[PDB]
């Protein structure tokens, strides 16, 4: 075999130098024997004088110059196909469940290119998710790309489980979940609410394959692992032919991870300390997520947002790839309007009248006139109050007021946090309780009757119970 | 003979580093071992550096490096027209190989003060607000810019398609090729862009040129100036070309990280300082010829995305400082369903009102200015004051003219059908149809027009001009029209 | 012999440079001729680069240095309870050595996703917002986050003061070792700290960690880290512990100065892109471990300022990406001298709810979504005039529980006192009570509940549940109070 002493260590990486004629191809694995199991480093350059620089997938800690590297001869490949599901995966493919070898047929490499201009392929089916802002002001494309944008703990977790609980047992086809740089906690609560609902089961047939590196794990894992989802993604796409969801929880880690490691080494960053490659690090991840002719593949990708400043080079890298894009605002949720999706902000490919039909296109541009318009008059107002509006930017403020305020829904998988049980919203009906919110025929209802229902008839219910209180 | 052969000593991060190769010239292509092609950029005393258009992946420490002679250069001639290619002009429809008139570099200088000519003949779109209020001409650079997903590709597809009118003829003076490039793009969008102009017959007069955002920096880098040495060889043989550039700012982007890589430090917004070098040389090649030239021409469509709508930013004021003018596409417009949400205030035509067809020019007249009056007007009677006098008979006219703006995707007008629609709706004969069937107003009375006044329509084309007579006829066909509408 | 001795070549910026040390590992602890010890953190064919744990003027070039052995590692044990430690855990209350169960690396990688549990049974805190409003299981992250001087540390201070009542039993599974960790604090605020916690017996099951403003930047940075693996020993021998890591920005701000002393690129507020990697690494080893892993588990409490209230700042939003929630103490409030000035909008417990005692579960109810609800309120009311009934009953029962939720500092009640509080609270017995007895009625109700309603309170305790029959005795109990008060 192939065998080269380390020579330097820096954090996670790693120099190499293999004293013979073959070096290892960068994007390489190599191993290192390791007081506790081994380590592994992915080639990234070749300096010259046969030393190579790699990056390590787990804790360089305990290193010595001298050490022995063995090169496996090819990429980090990881197993596939339905031996994968009901499993728990790390970024180099190990199994992290307690049940034993994965023992797939297959192993196959995280690094590939995207499928061929002959092999794509596009939709324009709307996904119903259940969620009235959604459904209606940026309905979600199967086979398509959806991100979610939001800081720090505006609910786009909580989002991502109701979009798991309302649509991936509903699909046919088979899911991926990965976990990137979120919490251990969640991870396992993810683990737990699957075999209780079902979607796992040890002793049966699995719909979902998960894998996760958390923001335990050293910065190359945490940039690795998405790449292991995917290729598991893609070979449930390509190979089985299987219609795949993956859900991608805070894909913003992998891109940080890229500059942490980037940061070792020793590039001249952009923008606010991020790498180079950005960008195609960026298209090169998100390029394999493609619906192609051989099977769709929808994607949910979180995408936390750094002092939720949405002009850092992240989000906006990221804006340019996603066919729907849910932004949530901590305002928003501060004003109690959860699911705190901003519905100015939020946008789709899907929002055309050839696509939704007329009657949806019209009711949700009404309704984003409205609440554009509210949104020019909220500093007026605030200064010198509503009584300064005009009449008829008074009723149009009224009713945009009552419009937001029924744009919060109770998730069931939050009703811990608001007591109210979970509702779904059909698509048909949103669209017409909101039509008839336009046509001014619940004017007279109180706001408190619209916030946090599901639908106008719980409107009507609601407004009910207040006035016989 | 480390002359004509060279090792790599270093690859990362798509830069490799080369010993010999002494005799290579700058820019130079060379081929490596495992078969990945690369620019010499930097020549240095004991070394050249590389930048590698494949995946530095394949290129390892001690690959054979060998020199192909030839500055970085693409084939070129009319065996390119119906297919799709990479940066470096290799096919990626997965058709038969290209047959090419030649090979040309991609950098080279644009033709200067002498070899051109005033820009005298138009580019068609076929969309009503373009050719009406911000006309284009042959060898103009009219920029096109906006926020996303405003309508900037649908513009210029919408150009494209109209050129099937010509580019079934014989005249191949009048015959517009066209020459498309995704930078940045998914592949995704460019293969759906594909698809829709295989669907209206548009490619066999059209090329592709694609570096999507899977493909390397440097691909991305090079593409735009591929595509315009494309576009060159139908100016220099005396054809006349269309080139769009569905994005410079991800070209931008892209020599941004390219730079970063080379340690080059950046300067204003990151970008490097010679972000505006490279689309200045880029966009200067748009040009028209001087008949002692061959008369043939090569016309620009760059795109921009604003964030915001911010024009100040620096790239789009960059570009704005190159292009003889912009269309610029307003997202109030456009989510208000005025489409395709021409702002008819902050667009203008530096160079192509000379270019316009004259019967759409006597018709239109003044209409450039009067949609800003009559915005203006809207802007303060929204506020519900009192409209009397001119303020309601501007607010009348404008708002049916702008209903009469507003165009289907994918269906670009003749000439022949705009003169009598602008001219219907100039002359005021439209205040009396209510703004709910403008739009049937268009569909019925072309109908009218070309059941009826065909000879009028034929004259209009073949003429491009109205004469006392055939203006008057117009009027009286406008007037029985409206009064049977 | 340079494989396990090495000479300084050089000195600065809290970096020494060493030749030889050929066979150190990386993060291995050296020692300096001079007695200072410093952490190896990076590795070279020519030299190591160490960081030094102290004064640069303890190091000169050409000193020698000698390898430990061992990657930088801590004490650990119940030896350490009633001890004073610096960041390396030697003593420094001078109470004399050390007693050690054994060493434990500083750092250590958290427990992975199957050996953990959801976290079922409360941190008591003792306070009455805390332990209605944000209840906190053990194995929990909770953030407490404030602006300077709004309560902080007297929130943990007085949940580590509330533990006596079981750190003093037999009942090893309730009790709850305290790791109180001091980074950048004033040595005479923590020598104070101490002394406060010495005179309410709180030390004899508490260990404090001490890294103090002048100690250099690597302790302050390595202090949390010790202090997290000194928690750990009772994490992994199936005990509990609270580790509260006293601030997390000011350990941030040395793992700043140490990242640009090692040139390191300055990211956002000039932090290193791995200032997350910090504290999440960290805050991911405070886990509730599964009964195979011996059930114990690890609370952490981090604590951060932010400059003028900013919860939208950078190290603000990564802990509250890392951390299970928040408790938000608000300066307006805190001012107010509503104290401890919880926040009950801002403030929420992402997981410790199903932790809650259960007869607090149910005597709180939506409390905190009325509270909320009043506040807004409250906030139109403060000048709107003509109040309906419904914000009357609003106001009324709003500002009885927020001068209920108030109280005294090193005051933490038992549960078995916060429910009759709660529950005459939340069921409105006090409305008809002055605003200003209602600290009256709370120290005067506990005392008549104590003296003749014991049976309730020792049930309360024993059961932690309220059947029917103990809430309509509860009921009885306050009803005859409100009666006689
Ligand atoms: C430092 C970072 C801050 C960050 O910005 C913030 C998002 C964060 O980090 N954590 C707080 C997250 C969740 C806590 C909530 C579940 C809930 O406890 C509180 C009281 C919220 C407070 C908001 C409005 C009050 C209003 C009366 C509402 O209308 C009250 C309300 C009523 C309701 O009816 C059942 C349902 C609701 O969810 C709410 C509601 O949202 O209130
Ligand atoms: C992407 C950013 C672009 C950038 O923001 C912009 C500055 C830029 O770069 N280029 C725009 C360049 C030329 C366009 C003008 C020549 C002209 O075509 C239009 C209609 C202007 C529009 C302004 C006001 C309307 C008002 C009724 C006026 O008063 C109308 C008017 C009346 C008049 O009387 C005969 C003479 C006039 O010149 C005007 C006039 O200037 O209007
Ligand atoms: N005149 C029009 N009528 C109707 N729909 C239109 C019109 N012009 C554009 N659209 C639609 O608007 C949407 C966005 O426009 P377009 O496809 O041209 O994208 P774009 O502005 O180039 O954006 P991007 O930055 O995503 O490339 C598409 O759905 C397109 O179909
Ligand atoms: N519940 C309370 N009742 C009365 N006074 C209190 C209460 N809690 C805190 N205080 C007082 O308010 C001030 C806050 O002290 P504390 O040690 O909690 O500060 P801190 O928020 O940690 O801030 P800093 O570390 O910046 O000094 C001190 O005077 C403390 O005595
Ligand atoms: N739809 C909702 N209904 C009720 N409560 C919600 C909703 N969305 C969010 N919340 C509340 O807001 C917080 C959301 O936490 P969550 O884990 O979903 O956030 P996040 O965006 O994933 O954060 P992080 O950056 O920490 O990963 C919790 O307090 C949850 O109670
Ligand atoms: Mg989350
Ligand atoms: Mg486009
Ligand atoms: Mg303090």
């Amino acid at each position: 075999p192939i065998t080269g002493k380390v020579t330097a260590v820096i954090g996670a990486i790693v120099d190499v130098h293999f004293e013979q004629s073959e070096l290892p191809a960068i994007l390489n694995a190599l191993e290192i024997k390791t007081p506790q199991g081994k380590l592994v480093l992915e080639v990234a350059q070749h300096l010259g004088e046969n030393t190579v620089r790699t990056i390590a997938m787990d804790g360089t800690e305990g290193l010595v110059r001298g050490e022995k590297v063995l090169d496996t001869g090819g990429p980090i490949s990881v197993p596939v196909g339905r031996e994968t599901l009901g499993r728990i995966i790390n970024v180099i493919g190990e199994p992290i469940d307690e049940r034993g070898p994965i023992k797939s047929k297959l192993r196959k490499p995280i690094h590939a290119d995207p499928p061929s201009f002959a092999e794509q392929s596009t939709s324009a089916e709307i996904l119903e998710t259940g969620i009235k802002v959604v459904d209606l002001l940026a309905p979600y494309a199967r086979g398509g790309k959806i991100g979610l944008f939001g800081g720090a703990g505006v609910g786009k977790t909580v989002f991502i489980q109701e979009l798991i609980n309302n649509i991936a047992k509903a699909h046919g086809g088979f899911s991926v979940f990965t976990g990137v740089g979120e919490r251990t906690r969640e991870g396992n609560d993810l683990y737990r609410e699957m075999k209780e609902t079902g979607v796992i089961n040890l002793e049966g047939e699995s719909k979902v394959a998960l894998v996760f590196g958390q923001m335990n794990e050293p910065p190359g894992a945490r940039a690795r692992v998405a790449l292991t989802g995917l290729t598991i993604a893609e070979y449930f796409r390509d190979e089985e032919g299987q219609d795949v969801l993956l859900f991608i929880d805070n894909i913003f880690r992998f891109t940080q991870a890229g500059s942490e490691v980037s940061a070792l080494l020793g590039r001249i960053p952009s923008a606010v300390g991020y790498q180079p490659t950005l960008a195609t690090d960026m298209g090169l991840l998100q390029e394999r997520i493609t619906t192609t002719k051989k099977g769709s593949v929808t994607s949910v990708q979180a995408v936390y947002v750094p002092a939720d400043d949405l002009t850092d080079p992240a989000p906006a890298t990221t804006f340019a790839h996603l066919d729907a894009t849910t932004v949530l605002s901590r305002g928003i949720s501060e004003l109690g309007i959860y699911p705190a999706v901003d519905p100015l902000d939020s946008k789709s490919r899907l929002l055309d009248a050839a696509v939704v039909g007329q009657e949806h296109y019209d009711v949700a541009s009404k309704v984003q006139e409205t609440l554009q318009t509210y949104k020019s008059l909220q500093d007026i107002i605030a200064i010198l109050g509503m009584d300064e509006l005009s009449e008829q930017d008074k009723l149009t403020v009224e009713r945009a007021r009552k419009i937001q305020r029924f744009l919060s829904q109770p998730f069931a998988v939050a009703e811990v946090f608001t007591g109210i049980p979970g509702k779904l919203v059909r698509l048909k009906d949103t669209v017409a309780s909101f039509k008839a919110v336009l046509e001014g025929k619940y004017d007279n209802i109180p706001e408190h009757a619209f916030y946090m229902v599901g639908g106008i008839e719980d409107v009507v219910a609601k407004a009910e119970k207040l006035a016989a209180e | 003979n480390l002359n004509e052969t060279g090792r790599v000593l270093a690859v990362g991060d798509g830069i490799a580093r080369v010993f010999g190769l002494n005799n290579i010239q700058a820019e130079e292509l060379v081929e490596f071992s495992s078969g990945v092609k690369g620019m010499a950029l930097n020549l240095e005393p004991g070394q050249v550096g590389i930048v590698l258009f494949g995946s530095d992946r394949l290129v390892k420490e001690g690959e054979l490096v060998k020199r192909t002679g030839n500055i970085v250069d693409v084939p070129v001639g009319p065996g390119l027209l119906g297919r799709v290619v990479d940066a470096l002009g290799n096919p990626i429809d997965g058709k038969g190989p290209i047959d090419a008139a030649g090979r040309s570099r991609a950098q080279v200088k644009a033709p200067g003060i002498l070899p051109r000519r005033s820009v005298h003949e138009p580019v068609q779109t076929g969309l009503k607000a373009v050719d009406a209020l911000v006309p284009i001409g042959r060898g103009q650079r009219e920029l096109i810019i906006g926020d996303r997903q405003t309508g900037k590709t649908a513009v210029a597809l919408d150009t494209i398609l109209n050129q099937k009118r010509w580019n079934n003829g014989s005249d191949e003076s009048k015959k517009l090729y066209c020459v498309y490039v995704a930078v940045g793009q998914k592949r995704s969008t460019v293969a759906q862009l594909v698809q829709t102009l295989e669907q209206h017959d548009a490619m066999k007069y059209s090329i592709i040129v694609a570096a999507t955002a899977s493909e390397a920096a440097p691909l991305q880098y090079l593409a735009p100036f591929t595509a315009a040495s494309i576009g060159e060889w139908f100016r220099d043989n005396g054809k006349h070309a269309l080139i769009v550039y569905d994005d410079l700012s991800k070209q931008a982007v892209a020599y941004r990280q390219l730079s970063l890589l080379l340690r080059r430090p950046p300067g204003r917004e990151a970008y490097p300082g010679d972000v505006f070098y490279l689309h200045s040389r880029l966009l200067e090649r748009a040009a028209k010829l001087s008949e002692k030239e061959g008369s043939g021409s090569l016309t620009a469509l760059p795109v921009i995305e604003t964030q915001g709508g911010d024009v100040s930013a620096y790239i789009p004021t960059n570009v704005i400082s190159i292009t003889d003018g912009q269309i610029f596409l307003e997202a109030e417009l456009f989510y208000k369903g005025i489409r395709p949400a021409i702002n008819v205030g902050l667009s203008v035509s530096r160079v192509g009102s000379a270019a316009q067809v004259k019967a759409l020019k006597q018709v239109a007249g003044s209409l450039k200015l009067f949609l800003a009056q009559y915005r203006e007007v809207a802007a303060f009677a929204q506020f519900g004051s009192d409209l009397d006098a001119s303020t309601k008979q501007t607010l009348v006219r404008g708002e049916r003219l702008t209903q009469l703006l507003k165009q289907n995707q994918y269906s670009p007008l003749a000439t022949e059908e705009q003169v009598p629609l602008i001219y219907a709706g100039v002359n005021g004969h439209l205040d009396g149809i209510e703004l709910s069937r403008i739009g049937e107003f268009e569909s019925s009375f072309l109908s009218y027009l070309k059941s009826n006044h065909n000879e009028l329509l034929t004259e209009i084309r073949e003429k491009g001009e109205l004469s006392k007579e055939l203006l008057a006829s117009l009027k009286s066909a406008t007037e029985s029209f409206v009064a049977t509408f």
